[PDB]
């Protein structure tokens, strides 16, 4: 209980990082599909929401209970998709580094605990 | 509340002093010394094994601490789950029954000596005795109580030995050792009166 | 997929392992230092592997004071079972040591109590004979079976506990003495008469007796007496084991 | 006295750990004004302090066991 | 394996011990009794002169019957170790 | 289904809890053997 | 069959449990318990140093388990090495001779107890006993046999001390320790009656009988 | 001039290993436990209070005795260390002085002179200039001598009791009665009625002053 | 059904995935129509990830077994 | 045919793990250490010389006793192997010969016969047919028996002194004294006036 | 010829590993430790001075006794090495000489002859060329013999005290009164009055 | 050896790709030789044969006057394809060896 | 009649002949002898490396098991 | 009269001095000082690390020797 | 006349000569002495490292074995 609660914030943040990267990869895959609005999630609000109330799924075809918001387009396009590649690749790299940061923090905490237990 | 890892470190560290807690804080020393003196009384220093005496003293200690364990459970074990009190306010609250028990079993002279050994002048009240002054005083009081109980146990066996030797001398025997004759009579007296159960009953009554 | 929920398996396999290993470290013959530690640990692990899947798994976290209370409960149960079993061998050792002390085998204890000079060789002889008899009557299997059975009576989950029950185990301390007296009785009494006979010899011409004629005669007489008395312990051995076992069954509950 | 000093040291180590954890948590949410290098340095400092506490505990426990094993 | 076999094991062992110790103990007892009755006849009483011939007699006892004891005990141990793998359970 | 993120985290948590249980039991057993190795 | 990476992984992992196989499935436990008990008996707790006794026990176990190892090699290792039997079937084929060796030396009472503790159905013949029942039954039988052997071993070394103490007590030397006198005589006995050849042969027969 | 943090941590953790050595050779502990080791012999019960009880009681008594020295070390040396006004080297130099004075006041001059001569040291102007290599073993020697003096003096009343009981037993013709078992309960009586434990600890504490 | 059964199932699944990727790679190298290099390369990637997962699980499991066997009884 | 250098390095560094086992089971260390422990028991004091001193002294004695065998191994195996004239396996086979002779010279016939019985050996023939895995346990058993034979007769003079002192003390009348307490200084006197250490080393060396 | 720095530090750490063996078998630690143990046994107090106290006393006494040898090693061997004047090999060779001289001063010619004859060494002219492998065991044996001599001699006054108290008790008819209980306080008094601890340490130092 | 059986297919494919690469480059080099026939191997059949070489003539597309049947475009495409497949075989073999290695590392 | 020493010798031989075969193939390919291909040289070298890693891991496991068995007290 | 405490103090002072010199040079180089080069800074830091590692190993060996000597039974 | 200390000294000296030769070769190459090739310099440096690591492993095994032999209870 105590150990589960202490490691729950970073674990949930890392899971939300994984889901956000899945969404960003879906946006990158559909970058040339005509009529596809780019989707993204508000990381902080959804993280607090998952924090207060546990993770839930729409079904389980299954998907998370996250709110898929639409990204504001930069410039218009005749085909009708709002996937701007610069934004997609910047968010992809930023999410990548933040996921690596979450892995580093969680691994440091778990070693910081094995150090105590080991004897 | 401080860090979980520090809590784990402190808990495992405090687990090491378990023999110290059993010996210095509970009554285990009293029963173990009483058992040793009683074994010395019967004239057989290896009749019941040291292991068996230690385990019997452990069981007696567990029973005689059962009220204090219950008070600890009420004041510390339960409210730590309901989180009305936790960490600091509780560990000390749970240790309070131990303080009450050790105040009950400690003589005033030992506490006075250990206070004047620590220059603690303003120690006026009797429920605010620090652990540093309370612990060794309690141990010394336990040693005195155990020695007194051992002497009380010694009295009847010494009487039996003296009686056997006197009858041997009066009957004309001057060379027969009285210990060999008196040992089985000591045992038959110990068993017939059921010495063991009354001894444990008195120890429980002795608190 | 590829779940392999580890916490469920750990909580299912831990507490039965704690109780089995607590019994192992204290139960006679299974707690003797001659067994390598890894053999004992493996026996406990395998017994738990056999038993645990049938039991209802507990869900209390290992990082809680409830886990500490559970561990204390398992340790208490195991050590209580092992020690109550050990009481019978304690009684046999007592009887043997007393027969040996009436032999005059170790006279230095009467003059120097606990002076690093004591050899209860008869106590050891009858202790190992009692261990052999316990092995023959398959007492250890029974111990393991009762360790398993105390679950139905007292489940892993924290349950409330009683009091005078502990006294019972402590009061079992009387048995060690009470049964020991009887075993001796069948020999000490005659030895007593022999010593009485020696007294009659000392009532004649003063000195010139005891410490010169009494010791060898009483040593040989004790030797042949209790050599003849050896066949007697086995019914008393079974009586002791039955007493310990039904006391355990009655009081553990 | 000595118990008080040990308690103070443990409190300081735990405050280190709590500050590092809170800073990392705030940085995870995207809060501004918290830089990655500061987070990593604070985490490493907390780890060093905790390792020092563990080592001191080990030495003290070994000393206590060695003292208590003497033959009076 | 049966408890009858075990208790027989103890009996025969301790009868072997009795046979090993009986000559020495009996010789010492006879010497002590003889010296005591001589003291009673002569009205002499010192607790140390009974200790002198006892050592010499008991030490001669090993000279005379020592090989017999050594041969008996070795035979007992040899037979016990040879029959060890047939009383296993 | 369950991802590596959850699998690894629960795997580590179980390893940590098992190590904690082992260490606490070792402390308890050492204390018990120190008590029983006494001399009365 | 498994991929070669999986086979290598399984082989490397299974190489770890060798001490467990030696201790809980092999003749090592009885021999080591008998050696420890005998060392306790002679009064020299540090005489043959633990390493010497361990090496002797290892050589004895290797000489004793030779037919079982031979049967495993001829039935399981040889077909597996010649690509005739898969990796997941060589283990099952080789676990049978070891199971038979463990069964013969086990005891009915232990088997009945551990058949009852598992809540398993009736076992009309020995061919229905799984390894989960035979393992601890074999372990308990080996422990009991080792302790029986050691406890009948212990008797002469205590007999000698008894007679030594009685002889010392006949002459009134009540303050002479009997252990110090008895230790050279116990060593003399263990020298005379081929102390080790008889014990070695008795243990080896105790396995093959 | 100050040491680096890594070197300071290394030195601190290394010096943490010498805690039993410092306690035995520098504090009061050596005089206390030794006396206990003799007192349990005088009472006739070698078992006595258990060894751990006596050791912990000696530890508490030692802490109470060295409370002034510990306070002086905390004030003069460790407080500037925590408040950053001193280095580790200067703290080590300054904190030892009260402990050196405490060791010197219980050090016999003869032993100190012996160890000087044995180290071939030059003319020491005054107590203040005595090296620690010379003060430590001399303090240990004087400590042992004082502990033996206290123990022998303690051995007196129990000898009185044993002699009186033996004379009473022999004057009545009860020659075959071992007086140790009879006199043990009376020794316990003497230790109980006079409050032997509290008196002994008070005497030890006053002796160190 | 049991822990050994679950481990055997995991090993069989990992080996089956690796064999499927290898067979598809050999089919592509053979020249048979319909097999795309994209699928071959992605399946080899997935097989490598699964192998690494199995290796990590084995490493931990061995570490936990060594920890348990180190317990002093 | 020769092994690769990597294989040679692997085997060489792995074989160093059996160095304590070789020293204990295969050399003269076991007999000397057992005799020293028994002598410590026989002196009346159980730990007068620390275990470290006895272990180092036994190591030096073992080296001095085995120096001829080491020289033979160096001439036969180490030197021609290091000069790259023979392979590793053939060097090991050649170097096993003097050690086999040393082990055989101190091996009881009954031990070898028993361990050949337990290893299913049938027509053995020349003393030069005994395999290493059969020769080694027989050598260990013979060494244990020989060490016990030496120890139980090392015990004799100290038992003589103990019995003489106890008999004199009790016959004189003082039967309440502990004879061992008075006897220990006389045991030390006997050990130092005979030159017990020097003579014991001489006897241990000449036992081979 | 000078060893490279990494080899030098490898040698230094490996030599630091062997420190307890050097202390026990090359210095005066063993003799002092044996005498202290025998003295503790002689007073009838088997555990009065804790082992750590006596070990620390023996260590300090050994340091004081070996201070001249350490000074010679520093001045002649270590100081030039620390100033890079001489290499590690020649520094070790130069440092061996003072310790070798000290060990030869405290060895018995008979033990040296025994170990020389056992090791089949050729005739050696004078004490200048005696190998360390020969000198070390001989020095250890001589130290053991000297320690036993000192302990046996020390055992005498306590034996006198025990005998006189036993005789006094026996002449009074007190047949069942054990003399150890009365002798122990008087043994303590005797050792205290003669200033026993400092006198015995001074005697041990003077014998070196 | 079992290790050979696992890596036999990829090694044989890699060797066959190298041999066919040499043959195609020989066809390119001898493009100007009058009377030279463009030769090639059937990769799949030869891979079967080695796992369980013969040169086949290429069918000419355009009739030249000097008897040279080597076509630039066809063999350039085949050369590029063989280079790509050789790289793919190297990648697959390296991945298999690296997996066998990380199984052992520890 | 199985032989553990014989089996270890056979395994060490297998590794050593694999390494020697790869080495000789590299020898001939460096010397310029026709018929040897570079990819075959590299593949054989990597196979020898894998075999030696096999041997090293088995050595580690065997040494650890032996040390743990011999570190036990009877 | 050579004292071991003096030698240990001297060695610790040398290690601390080397570490302090390397730290000061690195601090000055970070502050843009002209006459300091990066290669010298890194080499000095590595030398200080080597010296401190040597000190740690010597301390470990000394502690092992002391704990072995003080564990005797006299 | 075979002394193990002599063989240890010989091996240690041989390692030292290899290291010194590699160091001097690198020294000379740095000073631009004609006739020295970089590939041989690196190869001899790696051989020196291999020899030193072999010495380290042999020392580790010998020290471990000595500590296991020297800690038995006599």
């Amino acid at each position: 209980d105590r150990l589960d609660a202490a490691l729950r914030f970073q674990q949930e943040a890392l899971n939300l990082r994984a889901q956000r990267q899945e969404i960003l990869a879906a946006n990158i895959a559909n970058a040339d599909t005509p009529g596809y609005q780019a989707r993204d999630i508000d990381f902080a609000s959804e993280l607090k929401k998952v924090m207060v109330r546990g993770r839930e799924e729409t079904g389980g075809v299954s998907s998370p209970a996250v709110d898929l918001l639409y990204r504001v387009p930069d410039q218009p396009s005749l085909d009708g998709n709002t996937v701007d590649m610069d934004r997609e690749r910047t968010q992809f790299a930023d999410n990548s580094l933040k996921y690596q940061m979450g892995l580093t923090v969680l691994g440091s905490q778990l070693k910081g605990m094995m150090n105590v237990l080991q004897g | 509340s401080w860090s979980l890892s520090v809590q784990t470190l402190v808990f495992i560290t405090s687990l090491t002093f378990l023999p110290a807690i059993l010996l210095m804080m509970t009554s285990f020393t009293r029963i173990i010394i009483v058992f040793g003196l009683l074994r010395n009384a019967l004239g057989t220093p290896s009749a019941p094994p040291n292991q068996v005496l230690l385990g019997l003293a452990l069981f007696l200690t567990f029973f005689i601490m059962s009220p204090v364990i219950d008070k600890i459970y009420v004041d510390a074990y339960q409210p730590f789950s309901e989180q009305k009190i936790s960490m600091q306010e509780a560990l000390d609250k749970g240790a309070q029954p131990l303080r009450a028990f050790m105040l009950r079993q400690t003589r005033e002279a030992d506490l006075a000596l250990f206070a004047r050994l620590a220059n603690s002048g303003p120690l006026q009240g009797p429920e605010a005795v620090p652990m540093r002054i309370l612990l060794p005083a309690y141990v010394t009081s336990e040693l005195k109580t155990a020695f007194q109980i051992g002497f009380t146990i010694f009295i009847p066996f010494l009487i039996i030995d003296l009686v056997i030797a006197s009858v041997l001398m009066a009957l004309g025997m001057m060379m027969v050792p009285p210990a060999t004759i008196a040992l089985p009579f000591k045992l038959m007296l110990f068993v017939l009166v059921d010495g063991w159960q009354l001894l444990m009953g008195s120890l429980a009554q002795s608190f | 997929v590829t779940s392999e929920q580890w916490l469920y398996w750990l909580h299912l396999y831990f507490w039965p392992l704690l109780r089995v290993l607590a019994l192992i470290s204290t139960a006679p013959i299974l707690s003797e230092r001659a067994i390598p530690k890894r053999v004992k640990l493996g026996l406990g692990i395998m017994i738990t592997l056999v038993i645990a899947p049938s039991l209802p798994a507990n869900d209390t976290p290992l990082f809680s004071i409830a886990a500490l209370w559970l561990a204390m409960q398992q340790i208490l149960i195991g050590i209580a079972l092992g020690f109550t079993m050990q009481f019978a061998f304690a009684a046999v050792r007592t009887a043997g040591e007393f027969i040996g002390l009436q032999m005059g085998l170790s006279f230095a204890t009467f003059v120097d109590p606990g002076s690093h000079l004591n050899m209860p060789v008869l106590a050891r002889i009858m202790d190992m004979l009692a261990m052999l008899l316990f092995l023959t009557f398959n007492g250890h299997l029974w111990l393991i079976s009762l360790l398993v059975d105390t679950f139905h009576t007292l489940p892993i989950g924290s349950n409330p506990v009683n009091s005078n029950a502990f006294m019972a185990l402590a009061r079992a301390g009387g048995l060690i003495f009470l049964n020991g007296l009887m075993l001796a009785l069948p020999v000490i009494t005659l030895l007593l008469t022999l010593n009485l006979a020696l007294g009659l010899l000392n009532r004649m011409a003063p000195q010139l007796s005891i410490f010169v004629i009494g010791f060898p005669l009483t040593l040989t007489v004790g030797i042949m007496l209790m050599a003849a008395l050896m066949p007697l312990i086995a019914p008393f051995c079974e009586h002791l084991f039955s007493e310990i076992f039904n006391l355990l069954a009655d009081i553990v509950s | 006295s000595f118990a008080g000093q040990l308690h103070a040291a443990l409190d300081r180590i735990s405050d280190r750990q709590a500050a590092a954890r809170v800073q990392a948590e705030k940085f995870t949410l995207g809060e501004p004004g918290i830089a990655l290098n500061d987070v990593m340095a604070d985490m490493q400092k907390a780890s060093v302090s905790m390792q020092m506490g563990i080592q001191v505990r080990n030495k003290l426990v070994a000393a206590y066991q060695e003292v208590m094993s003497m033959q009076v | 394996m049966t408890p009858e076999s075990v208790m027989m094991m103890g009996t025969e062992a301790m009868k072997v011990a009795l046979a090993l110790a009986a000559p020495l103990l009996l010789v010492a007892l006879i010497t002590g009794l003889i010296i005591s009755i001589l003291q009673a006849a002569t009205q002499i009483n010192e607790m140390t002169l009974s200790f002198i011939p006892k050592i010499v007699a008991v030490f001669i006892a090993i000279i005379v019957a020592g090989p017999w004891m050594l041969n008996l005990l070795l035979d007992y141990v040899r037979t016990l170790f040879s029959n060890l793998p047939y009383i296993i359970g």
